């Protein structure tokens, strides 16, 4: 928003979101309206649904979340991503938070995924938390804990204090010890490559 | 098959027609061979290069697989050693694997991702690894794509022969025997020469 | 060398192979001795050899390197190593270079091992050539001649451009494309992980 932005693109699938509701708000206010709109988030919603049977299934969704959230304290599900400098994830994040999905928390060196959140413009996740794998002060409990699980498959102390220096590795091993309640990658991996660590 | 026969190389195959807007694609083998080699999927192909070929389109052909050219031990190496063998027979035409189905009947995606590949323009003829894929995959676009789909016909016997299923509807009955006089007429044309 | 260490180690093993050679100078300058050493390299060669049949061995190869090398204008084989942080591979890079063995090309960040090389105060190799495969200049020229030769093994054009950022696969493509001689790597991973890039 500033002097080269100063009215939505034409193309915005939000104007109609954003005008329609605030039309039909004004001509119920002025009288000039025979049937009166109550639910205004439903008629957004059928707004987005508008183009999109699935759109309308991911809304389903969202509220399905809203609802057992709002039951559980309002607390959000945790969620790491470990490809931190993902372009796709970082843009993603961006819509996800405004709708109050979940709380993101990325791998790889914070600053250098800081200077990809300045470098996409996208300041909408300024806060969210960053972390790198071998800094972490749980690093080493993580280690020992994937040496027992795997010494008789073929770590020995050192592999897995290596392997967990992967994000991913160290993504699996937060969500298994409750220190995230979940993760998702493979926007830069193969399924396979990126199924095994999980 | 116990009395007409195939001719030489011959393999017995199920085709059907998927018709769209403007092209059509053409789905095989959908009811005759269980798990087809890697010879077997070459030759269902270069029999459905010849029909499409008969009516004047150039065909482009994809040898299904779950996986986008690894190669790999199983059905993704048949597959691209198919495609391998159908080019060693028929190297005029576009045919490659192994792929994935989006990354065939989609040009986009093949020159995005794979822009080595020799498939361009998009796939109009697809072989399947194997009998499962093919039937569901027919019988699913029939049911949910939308897009209509006649057959299954037969292919690659020595004269013009066809199976009808039991569920064939008598619109099935009539495109079916139209089929039937057409390879006739190719076959009698294959004959003068 | 300072005011705490005036005095090589007593278990020093080159203290034999430096004052031993000088003993026999200073008994055939002053004329005392009855039988002339006169290749002085043969003398400590045999007095090294004196303890360890595979350093005979080693010494006998080393020799037939330096004898090829000056008979090819006295140019050493370069010789990446993908691990240029590696704590046992800079200590025997610092034995290895006052040898006249080789060319060393290390792989990681220019920084971060001239980090380690300063921490491990080995010196010996402040100045062999450091590089970090994704700022290398042929880089691309990389990725693409990966991808002719994985493209239908399971690779597409995003995977060959993170495997090129590998330095294991780095170094091996180097030593394919005659930008380097030969290449040596595997001092923190597997046998086979490490093998399968080469």
């Amino acid at each position: 928003f500033g002097r080269d932005y100063l009215i939505p693109k034409p193309f915005d699938t939000r104007v109609l979101l954003w005008v329609a509701p605030e039309v039909a708000k004004a001509a119920m206010k002025s009288g000039v309206a025979t049937r009166a709109i109550e639910d205004w988030d439903q008629y957004r919603e059928s707004l987005e649904a508008l183009q999109g049977p699935s759109k309308v299934f991911i809304r389903s969704a969202i509220n399905r979340v809203h609802q057992n959230s709002a039951a559980n304290g309002g607390e959000l599900p945790r969620i790491v991503f470990p490809e931190g400098t993902s372009t796709k994830v970082l843009k993603a994040l961006a819509t996800l938070v405004e709708e109050k999905i979940c709380q993101p928390i990325l791998l790889g060196y914070p600053e250098r995924v800081k200077e990809k959140i300045k470098a996409l413009d996208i300041p909408l996740l300024n806060d969210v938390s960053i972390v790198h794998p071998s800094s972490h002060p749980k690093y080493f409990s993580f280690v020992e804990k994937l040496y027992s699980l795997r010494q008789r498959k073929g770590i020995n102390l050192g592999e897995a204090e290596r392997l967990m220096a992967d994000p991913n590795y160290f993504a699996a091993m937060m969500v298994n010890q409750g220190e995230a309640d979940g993760m998702v990658s493979g926007s830069s991996i193969n399924y396979a490559d990126a199924v095994r660590p999980i | 098959l116990q009395t007409i026969g195939v001719y030489k190389e011959g393999i017995p195959a199920g085709l059907n027609f998927v018709l769209l807007e403007d092209k059509f694609l053409v789905l095989a083998d959908t009811t005759v061979n269980l798990n087809p080699t890697a010879e077997q999927c070459a030759q269902i192909a270069l029999q459905a290069a010849k029909i499409v070929e008969y009516f004047g389109i150039e065909p482009r052909v994809a040898m299904l697989s779950y996986s986008n050219f690894s190669g790999a031990e199983g059905t993704p190496r048949k597959m691209k050693k198919a495609a391998e063998i159908a080019r060693s027979l028929r190297p005029d035409l576009m045919i490659e694997g192994d792929m994935q189905a989006d990354t065939a009947v989609n040009p986009e995606i093949m020159e995005r991702l794979f822009p080595f590949s020799g498939l361009k323009g998009g796939a109009n003829v697809l072989v399947f690894p194997n009998l499962e894929s093919s039937n569901i995959a027919y019988k699913l676009i029939q049911q949910i794509g939308k897009a209509e789909v006649i057959g299954p016909f037969l292919t690659g016997v020595r004269r013009s022969a066809n199976v009808l299923q039991r569920t064939t509807t008598v619109d099935g009955i009539v495109n079916s025997v139209v089929f039937t006089a057409l390879e006739a007429q190719y076959i009698k044309e294959v004959l003068k020469s």
